[PDB]
């Protein structure tokens, strides 16, 4: 059997996990690493995301982009500044 | 079609081959052996663990003991 | 320049890309300590245990 | 419903047929032999489709009792990481029927059964997920490829590439071994699932991943022990040449993308610069080194070994991009160092040379050859548009992420790989023939013309449109980054 | 699946040509005990299957008796 | 010197009667734990010497007899670990042993139809009969304890025991007297496939009984990783009935 369609996931943090001893409990220990790696893929995306509208902005802007783009091109940043698993800077999640 | 193979040429071949049977732990060979064993290994060692280093300092963590 | 550049650099790899590695090292101390070059002792041992 | 247990049990089939009819008929031998093997591609491409890449956990398991107890079983299973290199090396197989295809009554029904075997054993290697049993048929393959190798191979050295490449697999593999014992008898189980989520002693992860390493840094071509690849690949037959560097490389990569990285985390942040030394400095070396060779054949073993290296420094550079590369890279040079060995093998099964002098400026004689040639040597050059070009920059890029130095010296390794790939290329197609010992000389026919378009086909496909390869393994690449990293 | 006999057969076929072959025979020189040799096969595996169930639930009583007789040292 | 049907009684029969006495004596006899230092050291000195000689012999029965001795060693080392599991390991060494010899002497015994005394004249065997030459390689090969096959297992397990009671010596001892004792073996090997002598020496065909022992012998040592349970189930009620 197949839902035929998008694989949706429960979006719900599981639960019986504790930071202090994560390694007390096991079955809880694949779906929070899962819950986690789909997160830091969401903010990728959504990272993306603003990458494409910056693309998009940069052919109608013109000659003075800095202009009417400036406020995109912080928000753009800001997700860049705790890109997945990227550079030196590894964000606290 | 096997080609004629010309007897001027296996014996360098096997030379090349078989240079085994030619080392003698000469002086100058053994610093030539030494320095390229061990010292470019040992430098390129420093050059990433003083990488990773600078790198953690501007962060302001601690940085890892790398053993 | 095309004498100086060939001779400082190039001829300088060709030579030192055999001239350090095919000879002292790959088959050689790696060789001579490692499988068959001194490290097979057994042959010369094969004939001091069945005094 | 085909399931993970037909595809390993396929070739067991096709060996224990093939065993039954005599050896007089041997147009039944090949033919039987030649269909199992593509039956078994079949039914490997089958189990493609029916992948799910959205998950994170394992695809068909299959679990047989092996201890009274359950304590621990053959526990099949595939994932993102597994799947392509079972495709791979259900793949390589009947191509390695079909080189040898005019030679089959010299060799007999041993040489069939003994590839049919090891294409079993290598596939039960990658899609199984008991860390104990996997180290059973990890150097399970000594058997096998032991005959191919001594039984039809040089000379009158066949013995000697055969010990030393018996030798290099034991005391590695059994320090590995003693810490499979120790594992097992400090957690209980070996199942790579519970095994994943164990705390580890501090200091007892730096033994256990040495003692992993010592084992793995034989089958990769790390810089101490390399030099069997050179010997026992020139002293080896075409189709066991096409495999030992198609398959077995990955072994120690693969192994290291499965029991090393997840089990020990922070060992191996702490083992990361030494690592790169070592693969950098095998880079620089072998690349120096393969630039003053003769050997008609170990010319390319030793770009196999500087490939091999530099996919270890993405490898071990924790990073999505790091890794992809690090598997796509694998399976370009599982092509590509393949697509190689086959020309030396037809080009030596000709003349029977062994050597580079000999042949020069025979692209007005073969010419399809020729185009073959020069596309596969194209390809080892790291071409955008060709396989090895998008894992390999992968790999920069991800080690780029994480460190500045080690990894420009890998960049500088391609600074001399295609200048020595296309100088080797320029010293046998290029100049004016000799026909003072190349009187006659034909051009490949219509098998080994055939052999090729499945290798064309798939590198371009890798160059031009990798994404569908990429997308079912983004998944498993970024959970096995980002294991036993919380935060 | 596998029901314990197309593996006993199996084995018993493969023992019988295979100790045929060793006497440098052609392979189905005696049929009948060929045949003979997949009954035993057959036999002899099920045979170890209730072998290895009846082993397997008397190891676990005795595992049981050892554990209580070992649990009596701390009460 | 002894005949060849003695010499297959011998090393398999006496063995196992006298290591069940030996047993017995050692479980209950023996509460000083004064059996462990002399059953380490004679273990020890078994297996490297074992190693050591049988790679310098040129007959076989010589090579058998020291192969003998240092699976007498391997198998020793369950003694030293005192626990369930060693005696467990110690058992599954003896009963692969057993069938292993068996099947090794079965051979020899095949090959006695010509009178083979050395190892070189068993030469080129793999093309006047390749099957048996194949079964030789195999139980050879089961011998030196390569993963694919039985006598691994016993090896494998033994060196668990070993490293459950903490002797971590015995184990890397273990392990390279393991290392040695395989190359000898595959040197045997290349003389029975690759080398070609220039006189052969041809063998009479072999009998029913012994073709169906080496057989069935073969087809354990082969498929014995794929269903060990009965045995090791046997083995562990084997080691706690000593005492209930
Ligand atoms: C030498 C090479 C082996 C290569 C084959 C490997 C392929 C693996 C399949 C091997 C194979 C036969 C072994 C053949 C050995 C060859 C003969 C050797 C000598 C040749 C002359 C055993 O495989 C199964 O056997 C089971 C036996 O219990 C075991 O399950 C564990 O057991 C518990 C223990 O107590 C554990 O507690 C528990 O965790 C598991 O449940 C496991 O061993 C395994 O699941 C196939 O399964 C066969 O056995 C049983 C299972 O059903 C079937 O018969 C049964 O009989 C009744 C019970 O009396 C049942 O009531 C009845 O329902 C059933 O019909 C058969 O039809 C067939 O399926
Ligand atoms: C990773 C790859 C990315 C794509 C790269 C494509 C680039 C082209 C690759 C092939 C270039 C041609 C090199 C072939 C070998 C050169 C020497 C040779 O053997 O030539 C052959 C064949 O000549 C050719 O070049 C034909 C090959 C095709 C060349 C055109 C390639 C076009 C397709 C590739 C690009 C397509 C667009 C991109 C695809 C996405 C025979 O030449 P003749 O003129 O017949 O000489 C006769 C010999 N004799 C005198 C002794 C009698
Ligand atoms: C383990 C899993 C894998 C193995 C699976 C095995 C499968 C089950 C066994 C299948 C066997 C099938 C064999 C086909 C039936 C053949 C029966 C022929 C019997 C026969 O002809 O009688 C005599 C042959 O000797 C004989 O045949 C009797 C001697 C046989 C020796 C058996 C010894 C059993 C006791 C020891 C068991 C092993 C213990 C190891 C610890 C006469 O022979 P002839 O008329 O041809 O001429 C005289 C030559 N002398």
């Amino acid at each position: 059997g197949r839902k035929k369609g998008l694989p949706e996931f429960e979006e719900s943090a599981p639960d019986g996990f504790d930071p202090e001893n994560p390694y007390k409990d096991p079955v809880a220990m694949v779906e929070m690493r899962e819950h986690i790696v789909r997160e830091k893929w969401i903010q990728i995306e959504k990272a993306k995301i603003l990458r494409e509208k910056v693309k998009w902005c940069y052919r109608v802007e013109g000659v003075n982009h800095y202009q009417k783009c400036r406020h995109l091109v912080q928000q753009y940043l800001d997700s860049t500044r705790g890109v997945g698993w990227g550079k030196d800077h590894r964000p606290i999640s | 079609m096997e080609t004629n193979k010309n007897k001027f040429i296996e014996d360098w071949g096997s030379a090349r081959e078989n240079l085994e049977h030619n080392f003698r732990w000469t002086r100058r060979n053994f610093a030539l052996i030494g320095i390229f064993g061990i010292a470019l290994p040992i430098i390129v060692y420093k050059g990433i663990v003083k990488d990773f280093h600078m790198q953690d300092e501007d962060a302001g963590r601690p940085h890892r003991k790398f053993l | 320049f095309d004498q100086v550049l060939n001779d400082f650099l190039v001829r300088s790899f060709l030579r030192f890309g055999y001239e350090v590695s095919f000879e002292a090292l790959d088959k050689g101390a790696i060789e001579i300590l490692g499988p068959y070059g001194i490290s097979y002792t057994f042959r010369r041992l094969a004939e001091r245990i069945s005094q | 419903y085909f399931n993970l247990s037909g595809l390993i049990l396929c070739p067991v089939l096709g060996s224990i047929i093939l065993l039954f009819i005599p050896n007089s008929r041997i147009r039944l031998i090949r033919l039987i032999g030649l269909c199992a093997s593509l039956i078994t591609f079949l039914y490997s491409l089958v189990l493609w489709i029916q992948f799910d890449s959205s998950t994170a956990k394992f695809q068909f398991v299959e679990s047989l009792r092996w201890l009274p107890y359950e304590n621990i079983n053959f526990y099949l299973g595939i994932d993102g990481i597994s799947l392509f290199f079972v495709i791979l090396t259900t793949f390589l197989i009947p191509i390695c029927i079909l080189v040898g295809w005019s030679g089959m009554r010299s060799y007999g029904k041993e040489y069939i059964i003994a590839f049919l075997i090891c294409e079993f054993l290598m596939i039960a290697v990658f899609c199984m997920l008991d860390l104990l049993l996997f180290y059973v048929f990890f150097e399970s393959v000594l058997i096998p490829m032991f005959i191919i190798i001594g039984v039809w191979g040089s000379r009158q050295r066949k013995i000697k590439a055969a010990y030393q490449f018996f030798l290099y697999t034991l005391l590695g593999s059994l320090f590995m071994l003693l810490a499979i014992l120790l594992i097992l008898f400090q957690t209980g189980t070996t199942d790579l699932q519970i095994l994943l989520t164990t705390e580890f002693s501090e200091r007892r992860q730096i033994f256990l991943w040495i003692a992993f390493f010592a084992s793995f840094a034989v089958k990769v071509p790390m810089v101490p022990v390399h030099i069997w690849l050179p010997e026992a690949h020139v002293e080896a037959p075409t189709a066991g040449s096409v495999i030992l560097a198609g398959i077995l490389l990955k072994f120690g990569t693969y192994g290291f993308l499965r029991f090393s990285i997840p089990m020990f985390p922070e060992a191996t942040l702490c083992f990361t610069p030494f690592i790169y030394t070592l693969s950098a400095i095998a880079i620089i070396y072998t690349s120096l080194t393969t630039l003053r060779q003769i050997d008609l054949k170990k010319i390319i073993a030793y770009s196999s070994v500087a490939h091999m290296n530099l996919v270890t420094i993405g490898m071990f550079s924790l990073n999505i991009q790091g890794i992809g590369g690090s598997i796509l890279l694998m399976l370009s040079h599982g092509l590509v160092s393949s697509a190689l060995f086959l020309c030396v093998g037809v080009l030596y099964d000709r003349h029977k040379t062994r050597l580079v002098r000999y042949y020069g400026g025979l692209v007005s004689t073969m010419p399809n050859f020729s185009t073959i040639f020069f596309f596969f040597t194209l390809a080892n050059m790291s071409l955008p548009g060709t396989s090895s070009f998008i894992g390999e920059f992968l790999i920069l890029v991800g080690a780029f992420q994480r460190n500045s130095l080690v990894a420009t010296l890998a960049a500088l390794g391609m600074i001399l790989g295609a200048a020595y790939s296309l100088w080797l290329y320029n010293r046998v197609v290029s100049g004016n023939l000799k026909p003072d010992f190349l009187h006659k000389f034909s051009d490949l026919n219509g098998r080994e013309v055939f052999i090729f378009i499945p290798f064309l086909v798939g590198l371009v496909w890798m160059g031009v449109y990798p994404k569908v390869f990429l997308d079912c393994m983004h998944t498993s690449v970024s959970n096995l980054v980002q294991h036993g990293k919380f935060h | 699946p596998i029901s314990a006999t197309m593996v006993g057969a199996l084995l018993g076929l493969g023992t019988q040509m295979y100790s045929n072959a060793l006497r440098k025979l052609p392979y189905m020189r005696h049929p009948w005990e060929h045949v003979v040799g997949m009954g035993l096969g057959a036999v002899f595996a099920n045979q170890l299957v209730k072998w290895d169930v009846k082993l397997k639930e008397d190891l676990d009583v005795m595992l049981a008796k050892a554990r209580a007789a070992n649990e009596r040292r701390y009460f | 010197g002894s005949p060849t049907p003695v010499t297959a009684f011998l090393s398999i029969a006496p063995k196992i009667s006298i290591f069940a006495n030996i047993l017995r004596v050692f479980i209950y006899g023996s509460y000083g734990a004064t059996l462990q230092q002399i059953f380490f050291f004679c273990s020890i000195a078994s297996m490297i010497l074992g190693a050591l000689a049988a790679m310098a012999q040129t007959k076989v029965k010589r090579l058998l007899a020291y192969s003998s001795i240092g699976h007498v060693g391997y198998i020793c080392i369950g003694f030293s670990c005192g626990t369930i599991e060693g005696i467990q390991s110690l058992l599954i060494g003896i009963f692969i042993y057993a069938l292993m010899t068996m099947d090794a002497f079965a051979i020899v015994l095949a090959l006695r139809q010509t009178r083979v005394k050395y190892i070189a004249d068993l030469g080129a065997l793999a093309k006047t009969n390749p099957i048996l030459a194949i079964t030789f390689s195999i139980t050879m090969f089961s011998y030196a304890g390569i993963p694919p096959l039985a006598g691994f297992c016993s090896k494998f397990y033994l060196f668990f025991a070993a490293l459950g009671c903490g002797a971590y010596f015995l184990a890397l001892v273990g392990v390279v007297t393991s290392v040695i004792g395989c190359f000898y073996y595959i040197r045997l090997v290349k003389r029975m496939f690759f080398d070609t002598p220039r006189t052969w020496i041809l063998y009479e065909p072999m009998d029913r009984n012994k073709s169906l022992l080496l057989a069935m012998t073969s087809f354990f040592i082969t498929l014995f990783l794929l269903y060990p349970s009965p045995l090791f189930s046997v083995t562990h009620q084997m080691a706690l009935s000593l005492y209930l």
